RNA sequence: AGGAUAGUGGCCUACCAUGGUUUCAACGGGUAACGGGGAAUAAGGGUUCGAUUCCGGAGAGGGAGCCUGAGAAACGGCUACCACAUCCAAGGAAGGCAGCAGGCGCGCAAAUUACCCAAUCCCGACACGGGGAGGUAGUGACAAUAAAUAACGAUACAGGGCCCUUUUGGGUCUUGUAAUUGGAAUGAGUACAAUGUAAAUACCUUAACGAGGAACAAUUGGAGGGCAAGUCUGGUGCCAGCAGCCGCGGUAAUUCCAGCUCCAAAAGCGUAUAUUAAAGUUGUUGCAGUUAAAAAGCUCGUAGUUGAACCUUGGGCUUGGCUGG
């Protein structure tokens, strides 16, 4: 079609941005960047549509101006940057650091964290390769290439980035029993552990996954994250809610009972 | 088939219908007040001739 | 067996003896043929303009006795000749020759109606005023 | 009634913050004053028939009608 | 564009339209609750018609199926919330059972006249449109408002009305006045 | 094997084989054919539609060829030809609304040559500029929602309802009639004003004004049947006309033209065309083929469709989760 879409239509956008229809023709198109375009945030819908400190995008350009906004420590100020999975955004006026992790919802959750762990991010190891001159290196899922790794990290481990110097602390292999959270499909935002890895080859390999409340699901590998090096123990603060997927009816008693 | 005719009767006897005026009658109720007028003409003072219901007796 | 197939891999069979005897419909026929497209007056529209050639008037069929009074249209769109009844007492002193009519069809779908011999249209309106206007004394004729 | 408030910390943040048309409101600034849009877009597409300065091109188009 | 605003009709029309059974029943239903038109008793038959149907689905269904325990009590909750379904018929079957009349007796027109704010329901509607009825503390001027059990009690004079303690009328003033 | 391409590849070339598709419908023709998400109708099964708010594709009068650039065979870029077509001082020059608005033509068929970047977003060197993208208003009975056109009294007069009662005569409370009588209530409209908005309009609130024939006056179709509602009155007299169909009209026409009355739906109602259900009149569910339409004159026969029965059963032992009670 001659050249890149630069439009968003508002139908077409993101279903877990939770934009209103009737609100003008377009949606916010995410900048290339780190995260993928299907499975991002832009700033101008955290700053307007989930943290409402903005009544509109005239504003949340002029809060980006004035330096701000930081993510992964450094100051943004590309109002459709493409912010993702385990991203930090750092609000030093309000004192507020956040993490986008999924709530079991299938959505981005408004989850504020503590300073001391807006100090580290974790990422998905997708590939691990030699660069020139023989140097290994990792790419993370936020697209970080990370030189030097440890040698005992392969593909789909997990890796705790320093986030200021942007090196490796330490990682968790890819085995069974290990803390997972579902990054796609319909059950994202649910959390369990890995009870067994179903091997495919040339097609897609299947994880089972068990929840805390012994309910088993199913997904692919491209969609698994591990989070942890156990049960009860995630390398990061979870959302509210843990990411136990509840039915229908358990949410009408819950909520019931809550008011 | 054969198709002709004379013209000139086109007409004939609307042109020759004596004209009439309409009495300058009381409104009529509209919206809710006519089906008011309605219900109570057929359900409450009913005029049957002994299993005989009429609408618009003719008079005779 | 009922005389048709029964085996569930004759799919193909069934599809195409329905698609074969759907041909025997009229309604079906004139649907795919495009025969309204290719042989009605109207092309297959609704209505249709044209201009008055003459006032005829056309001989009621058995056992009814009348000059049902008509007029020869002449069609802008294609420039195809057909009949068109005029409707009400008196409505033929509403239509002069070379007149803009605007025609509709009688309802019965490309058929004649009634007594009325050949005639598949009717005259709706004239000059660009209605001609139940014009009968009921709701507006004048621009001449 | 129901609606939307905002107070700034000082009348100076509230001058940055702020669309021009709320300060027009509440007399805080001057409606600018600019032609009409047929008028802006009118002059620049007439200005988009030069090359150069204007001072060169009235000059240059002087020069052709003797008159 | 602009994504399209969704719309859908509130009524459907009866397929034979001359039929003196149900022309009579229509009639006396609309003198019985002061209607404006047919229309308004085709909705509360539309309305209760799709009602049926959803009943029906959930009915093939087994017992104690989710979908069926799910929607079937939310259905039955909402049909008791507006009074429409009394709280011993909480069955799924007696929701078949249900008449347009148990519709219209939970209208804003009908409560007003059988609280006595009103000679008749003719009555009711006139002061309903005329701005005269709130509920809460919120003015309703639409006859077809749908009280609900909670809401029931609520339903008194405007405070600002001439008959709930507010000032004289048009008429009134004019009178006096002079 | 090479050339070319960003790259695979008969994409192209050289040399060489004779292959490739097809009754499981190739190839060709038609399409009043852009595909899909979807729309109408729908017991089920279906039938019809999808130019059009989103996605993908294609085009910028018709072809073809290119420059720049990461990206175009771009057309609000160029080059050339064809068809249209503009100015000219006659030497020459300049074009592309299937962008917005608007005009002509075409037609049964579709609105303003309006305001603005305030919202939604996009572009740029960018907190600032630009955006007929977009938003706002205008026209707008395309469709959709809610919903006025009156309500209540008082008397009169009648009937029922009761009661004092045998009826009689009354008291009296529920309806119906009132050119038979009132005082209340309100928004359509208008309007200070505020709100609304970029600025307005409108909406929403709200002073003052704003309803008796409350002329602030509801219409569209019908009244033989189908199909609800006239054997009323006048006119015409196989004429005029009505009539989807059956039929009506020749001097009291239940059907025409009118008046009265009545019926149906109502801010909507009628007509034309298409389509769906009704249609078990396309039938897989689910039609018919002696005589209503319909078994090839008779056998053979390829593809197609369809094809007898049969192979670990029973028994025993423990065994969890649930469902009466
Ligand atoms: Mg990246
Ligand atoms: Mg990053
Ligand atoms: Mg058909
Ligand atoms: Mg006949
Ligand atoms: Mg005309
Ligand atoms: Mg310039
Ligand atoms: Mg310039
Ligand atoms: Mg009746
Ligand atoms: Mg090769
Ligand atoms: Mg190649
Ligand atoms: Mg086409
Ligand atoms: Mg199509
Ligand atoms: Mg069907
Ligand atoms: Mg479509
Ligand atoms: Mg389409
Ligand atoms: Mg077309
Ligand atoms: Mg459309
Ligand atoms: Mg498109
Ligand atoms: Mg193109
Ligand atoms: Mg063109
Ligand atoms: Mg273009
Ligand atoms: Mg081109
Ligand atoms: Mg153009
Ligand atoms: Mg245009
Ligand atoms: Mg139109
Ligand atoms: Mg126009
Ligand atoms: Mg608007
Ligand atoms: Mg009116
Ligand atoms: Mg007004
Ligand atoms: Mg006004
Ligand atoms: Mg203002
Ligand atoms: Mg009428
Ligand atoms: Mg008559
Ligand atoms: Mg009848
Ligand atoms: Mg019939
Ligand atoms: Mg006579
Ligand atoms: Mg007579
Ligand atoms: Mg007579
Ligand atoms: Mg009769
Ligand atoms: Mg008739
Ligand atoms: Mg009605
Ligand atoms: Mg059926
Ligand atoms: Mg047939
Ligand atoms: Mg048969
Ligand atoms: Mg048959
Ligand atoms: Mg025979
Ligand atoms: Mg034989
Ligand atoms: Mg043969
Ligand atoms: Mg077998």
């Amino acid at each position: 079609a001659r050249g890149p879409k630069k439009h968003l239509k508002r139908l077409a956008a993101p279903s877990h941005w939770m934009l209103d229809k009737l609100s003008g023709t377009y949606a916010p198109r995410p900048s290339a960047g780190p995260h993928k375009l299907r499975e991002s945030l832009p700033l101008v819908v955290f700053l307007r549509n989930r943290l409402k400190y903005a009544l509109n995008g005239r504003e949340v350009k002029a809060i980006m101006m004035q330096q701000h906004v930081q993510v992964d420590g450094k100051v943004r100020t590309d109002t459709t940057y493409p912010a993702g999975f385990m991203d930090v955004i750092t609000l030093e006026a309000t004192n507020e650091h956040f993490r986008l992790v999924y709530d079991v919802k299938g959505k981005f959750a408004v989850h504020r964290i503590s300073a001391e762990e807006a100090a580290y991010k974790l990422g998905k190891v997708k590939k691990v390769q030699l660069g020139k001159k023989g140097v290994p290196y990792v790419v993370t899922h936020d697209g970080r290439t990370i030189r030097y790794p440890d040698p005992l990290i392969r593909a789909n481990d997990t890796v705790k980035i320093d986030l200021a110097t942007g090196k490796i602390d330490d990682f968790i292999k890819f085995d069974t029993g290990r803390l997972v959270m579902v990054t796609g499909g319909r059950n994202l935002g649910r959390v369990g552990v890995i009870v067994h890895r179903e091997k495919h080859e040339g097609g897609f390999d299947l994880v089972h996954i068990k929840d805390a409340l012994e309910n088993t699901f199913v997904t692919r590998l491209s969609n698994v994250f591990v989070i942890g090096t156990e049960a009860g123990k995630p390398w990061v603060s979870l959302p509210k809610g843990k990411g136990i997927k509840l039915s229908i009816s358990e949410e009408r008693d819950r909520r019931r009972a809550q008011q | 088939g054969k198709v002709h005719g004379s013209l000139a009767r086109a007409g004939k006897v609307k042109s020759q219908t004596p004209k009439v005026e309409k009495q300058e009658k009381p409104k009529k109720p509209q919206g809710r007040a006519y089906m008011r007028l309605l219900y109570t003409r057929r359900f409450v003072n009913v005029t049957l001739t002994n299993g005989k219901r009429k609408m618009n007796p003719s008079p005779a | 067996g009922k005389g048709k197939p029964r085996g569930l891999n004759s799919a193909r069979k069934l599809r195409v003896h329905r698609r074969n005897n759907r041909w025997a419909d009229q309604a079906y026929k004139a649907r795919l043929l495009g025969t309204a497209f290719k042989s009605s007056p109207f092309g297959g529209s609704s209505h249709a303009k044209g201009i008055v050639l003459e006032k005829i008037g056309i001989e009621s069929k058995q056992p009814n006795s009348a000059i049902r009074k008509c007029v020869r249209v002449q069609l802008i769109k294609n420039g195809k000749k057909v009949t068109a009844f005029v409707p009400n007492d008196g409505c033929l002193n509403f239509v002069d020759e070379n007149d803009e009519v605007l025609l509709a069809g009688f309802g019965r779908r490309g058929k004649a109606k009634g007594d009325i011999p050949g005639v598949r249209f009717k005259v709706v309106k004239v000059s660009g005023v209605s001609l139940l206007a014009l009968w009921k004394e709701k507006k004048e004729k621009p001449r | 009634s129901t609606g939307f408030g905002l107070i700034y910390q000082s009348v100076a943040d509230a001058k940055r913050f702020e669309p021009a048309y709320r300060l027009v409101r509440y007399g805080l600034a001057e409606k600018v004053e600019k032609a009409s849009r047929q008028q802006r877009k009118q002059k620049k597409n007439r200005d988009k028939k030069i090359f150069g300065t204007q001072r060169r091109a009235q000059k240059r188009a002087a020069r052709r009608n003797a008159d | 564009p602009r994504a399209p605003r969704t719309y859908s009709k509130t009524y459907s029309v009866p397929k034979r339209p001359y039929e003196s059974a149900r022309l009579d029943a229509e009639l006396k239903l609309a003198g019985e609750y002061g209607l404006k038109n047919k229309r308004e008793i085709y909705r509360i038959g539309f309305q209760l018609s799709k009602i049926r149907r959803a009943a029906r689905d959930l009915l093939t269904r087994d017992e104690k199926d989710p979908k069926r325990l799910f929607e079937g009590n939310a259905l039955i909750r909402r049909l008791v919330r507006i009074g429409v379904l009394s709280e011993d018929k909480m069955k799924l079957d007696y929701v078949l059972a249900l008449k347009p009349e148990d519709f219209l007796e939970r209208r804003l027109q009908t409560q007003v006249f059988k609280l006595g704010l009103a000679r008749s329901i003719h009555h009711a509607r006139v002061l309903i449109t005329q701005r005269h009825i709130a509920v809460g503390k919120q003015i309703v001027n639409i006859p077809s408002f749908t009280v609900r059990l909670d809401s029931q009690k609520h339903i008194d004079f405007a405070h600002n009305s001439p008959y709930g303690g507010g000032r004289a009328g048009r008429v009134k003033r004019k009178n006096q006045g002079k």
